[PDB]
């Protein structure tokens, strides 16, 4: 996260850190969604131009933390990986288009003041909340600036929405309508984005209609970070959630 | 509990009808330092 | 029609140097 502030203690207790074991890596940002299903960028898994296809015996997840580097006992859970399953229309050739992936824990975890589920949006909320100038959330363990720069702790920033033909107009990248986009324009006084090591975060928006907290969407690419005339591009979590019904679903 | 769950516990698990309410700060009317910074893009 | 330029949003290290804290057992 760039030009972001050290998170609160339990500000993000959906936050899930994708982690190998060895070589030890952070590797994605991840989000809680119920005690036994996780969210992810479907890139995070599988990425055949940088050699990465995970499977489940491959990776671990940490969840209830803050601290990046620091193993927080008795506050973070540990959990291993039961199944993966990734988006099977996921561009991975061209656009990153339908970038999410779902990971199913082996065991439930346990919910504590560190530790509890964000809420996925119902067809009214996406409606209402997903527009140009509203702010959302994007937090994350990723770089703190275009280049090594790594937090001690998890980061947060806000970032407004962007209408959809500046996003598109922003870009060579063809952009699909499973991604929106969302920070400053030039010349709007403040800064701030995600960047390498965010992607698989949650990007939420707290709800008007009932104080919920509702992750809209799932870090997922960008050009550079927090480059002027540039935005941030999100999975469009709603416009999956067919798949994920389906998926949670048949297992 | 101001929320209608979407999927199924047996399958889901569980979590779903309170998702989204933070333990450190909804639960207990406690607000984070720039969660106003959203509501407030609401009203612009 | 050019995706030359995109991001992926991860890539990693262990930024102290060689080190995050052993966990689980
Ligand atoms: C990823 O790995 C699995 C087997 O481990 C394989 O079925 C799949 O084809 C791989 N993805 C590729 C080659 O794009
Ligand atoms: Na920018």
């Amino acid at each position: 996260i760039v030009e972001g502030s050290d998170a609160e203690i339990g500000m993000s207790p959906w936050q899930v850190m994708l982690f190998r074991k060895s070589p030890q890596e952070l590797l994605c940002g991840a989000s809680l969604i119920s005690d036994r299903w996780v969210l992810t960028a479907a890139h995070c898994l599988l990425y055949p131009p940088w050699d990465k296809n995970f499977t489940e015996n491959d990776l671990l997840v940490r969840i209830g933390k803050h601290s990046r580097t620091r193993y927080e006992r008795n506050i973070e859970k540990i959990s291993m990986l039961e199944k993966i399953y990734i988006h099977p229309r996921y561009n991975w050739r061209e656009n990153l288009d339908r970038d999410i992936a779902l990971m199913k824990l082996k065991k439930p975890v346990a919910f504590s003041d560190y530790i509890h589920p964000v809420c996925l949006p119902d067809r009214e909320t996406a409606a209402s909340l997903l527009q140009a100038g509203y702010k959302g959330r994007v937090t994350g363990w990723g770089n703190l600036k275009e280049t090594k720069g790594q937090p001690s702790v998890l980061q947060v920033v806000n970032l407004p929405i962007v209408e959809r033909p500046v996003c598109k107009d922003s870009t060579r990248i063809r952009i699909t309508d499973n991604m929106f986009c969302a920070g400053y324009k030039p010349d709007e006084g403040k800064r701030g984005d995600a960047c390498e090591g965010d992607a698989g975060g949650p990007f939420v928006m707290k709800s008007p209609f009932n104080n919920r907290w509702y992750q809209m969407g799932i870090v997922s690419w960008g050009e550079g970070c927090d480059r002027d005339g540039k935005y941030g591009f999100y999975t469009h979590v709603f416009r999956l959630k067919k798949w994920i019904q389906k998926v949670i679903d048949q297992f | 509990s101001e929320y209608q769950t979407f999927f199924n516990p047996r399958t889901f698990g569980s979590g779903e009808a309170d998702c989204g309410l933070r333990p450190l700060f909804e639960k207990k009317s406690l607000e984070d330092k720039t969660e106003r910074e959203l509501l407030e893009s609401y009203i612009d | 029609a050019t995706n030359a330029t995109l991001d992926p949003r991860s890539f990693l290290l262990r930024n102290p140097n060689d080190k995050y804290e052993p966990f689980w057992e």
